[PDB]
């Protein structure tokens, strides 16, 4: 059944699983036409497919050309997501295929189930968690490879950099969800917190800065403060 | 005009014959049902006064043999049996008629209800859904599960309805996942109509049989099958015009006949709302939409 606060440690066991977030697949700018009507212009998108235990990210870039001459794009986007996730699973060796796929949005269940009929032993699950994977496009290097793509492309990342050398998957996921929650609530503020000290750089092969264990505690505190403040403002409490 | 004699009525029971029903008292001198219209299947059904649980009954066609009912005090039910001796049977029926110990099938001349509910229902198809090949008639009750319900446990006592599953390889062509899921025309027309049923008459016959088992026995798996067969048509963009017109007549008479008090358990809100208001065929079922909106506006 649904993944929730109750069964959270299941994310970090030895059963291969992937989260799939379709938030950033179909992206548009809304604008005025010459005649004063409204139109959309699609921009490049991405499927965010993440192994929460290992940090392996399968970033499938969705090039605007996939929408050309199609109708009902927000519906098609769920089906295209399920088609690409299915293609990814089929591309993996049997021992690397997931035992579960957790979709961040319930509207992905039927599309993914129908595309995965050939894999009856892969469980397709929803979640009660409100995960902040929509904010993946606030990670500069992920935003940069999506926006520069001139054709459909899969790019592989480790969204935890080298953190698993020092911390557990549980702690790595908690840090990732805190960073993305901050980036989602107040992007400008979050990004200032992460880069304010110019002596701490991002390695060419990394997404996030090279914080020491002590700097991560300071950073993580700055992010929690950012989130609580913004909450008081949102709700006037 | 055919007859189903009863040996006796040793236990108090409500007896149904098609859409009609009669209360019979313990040891009431009741000896059966006469003037049964030839040309249709019929169902004779029972509900004991002491156990309003297990509605049960028998689908039969008087053209196929001479049938009677006899109570079995060991198995504790009214059983249908075939009399192979034509002259013994004719002599039993003539005696009971002369003593007027039979109820008359109470058809009004104007009234096409039973024809309309059984138009496509064939005894030879019933006997493939309900497998008991040594009898010419078919036993159904409230508790019998379907082949589909069993997959998800005694195979001999199952209702072998055609399995319909919208999220199955049968329903979804590799490479047409979104197309086949959102428009079930290939599943309806190629897989089910051309492939399995062979024609729309056999499809409607199974749909009509599933409804009647749902209504007369409160058979839950039958209700599931009736709704799945409606939803497969309503969820297809491409349906022959004659099938839509016929489905509207079929459903109209089913909704017309349904006891007003059973709409809550026998009608699936989601399916009917989807079929009448969201589906490809939302505008193709005029008679059905009008009787549902006037008889069951709460459900919608």
């Amino acid at each position: 059944g649904a993944m929730n606060s109750s069964n959270y440690a299941e994310l970090f066991n030895n059963d291969i699983k992937l989260f799939v977030d379709d938030t950033n697949v179909y992206r548009v700018t809304v604008h005025k036409t010459f005649e004063g009507n409204v139109a959309t212009k699609a921009i490049n998108g991405c499927i965010f497919t993440l192994n929460p235990k290992t940090g392996h990210l399968f970033l499938k870039i969705i090039h605007t050309s996939v929408w050309a001459g199609q109708k009902r794009l927000s519906q098609l986007a769920k089906w295209k997501t399920a088609e690409e996730v299915s293609a990814l699973v089929r591309s993996l060796p049997k021992e690397e295929q997931p035992k579960q796929i957790i979709v961040t949005r319930k509207a992905m269940l039927d599309p993914l189930e129908v595309h995965m009929l050939d894999f009856p032993n892969i469980a397709i699950r929803p979640t009660e968690l409100r995960l902040p994977f929509s904010a993946a496009m606030s990670i500069d290097k992920l935003s940069d490879v999506v926006m520069k793509a001139t054709e459909p492309q899969m790019v592989l990342f480790n969204i935890y950099d080298d953190w698993l050398d020092r911390i557990s998957s549980y702690t790595a996921f908690s840090r990732l969800t805190l960073l993305l929650r901050a980036l989602k609530t107040n992007e400008e503020s979050a990004k200032m917190i992460l880069l304010s000290d110019p002596t701490i750089t991002i390695k060419s092969y990394h997404l996030w800065p090279s914080f020491t264990d002590e700097q991560w505690i300071t950073i993580e505190s700055q992010m929690r403060d950012l989130i609580l403040t913004e909450y008081g403002r949102k709700y006037n409490v | 005009m055919n007859t189903v004699p009863f040996t006796s009525a040793p236990i108090e029971v409500t007896i149904g014959i098609d859409q009609y029903s009669f209360n019979v008292k313990e040891n009431q001198p009741f000896h059966g049902i006469k003037d049964i219209p030839i040309g249709h299947v019929h169902v004779i059904h029972f509900q004991h006064a002491d156990n309003s649980s297990m509605r049960y009954g028998y689908w039969f066609d008087c053209r196929m043999g001479n049938f009677y009912i006899q109570y079995d005090p060991k198995d504790g039910l009214y059983k249908m049996m075939e009399e192979r001796d034509g002259a013994k049977f004719e002599n039993i029926v003539h005696n009971f008629k002369e003593r007027q110990m039979m109820v008359s099938y109470p058809k009004i001349d104007e009234d096409d209800t039973w024809y309309n509910l059984t138009e496509f229902v064939q005894m030879d198809k019933i006997r493939k859904i309900v497998r008991k090949d040594e009898n010419q008639f078919s036993y159904v009750d409230s508790s019998m599960t379907t082949v589909q319900e069993n997959e998800l446990s005694d195979p001999a006592h199952s209702l072998n309805y055609t399995v319909i599953n919208f999220k199955s390889r049968e329903a979804i062509r590799p490479g047409h996942e979104m197309e086949d899921f959102l428009d079930k025309s290939y599943y309806l027309n190629t897989v089910m109509l051309q492939g399995i049923f062979k024609n729309s008459s056999n499809y409607f016959g199974e749909l009509q049989f599933a409804f009647l088992n749902a209504m007369f026995f409160g058979n839950y798996g039958s209700s599931l099958q009736w709704h799945a067969m409606i939803e497969l048509i309503c969820s297809s963009a491409t349906v022959p015009k004659h099938m839509l017109d016929k489905l509207d007549e079929i459903l109209y008479y089913q909704i017309k006949t349904l006891p007003e008090q059973y709409s809550d358990i026998l009608l699936n809100e989601r399916v009917w709302n989807i079929c009448l208001y969201s589906s490809f065929q939302k505008n193709s079922l005029h008679n059905t939409e009008k009787i549902m909106e006037n008889k069951y506006p709460e459900l919608l």
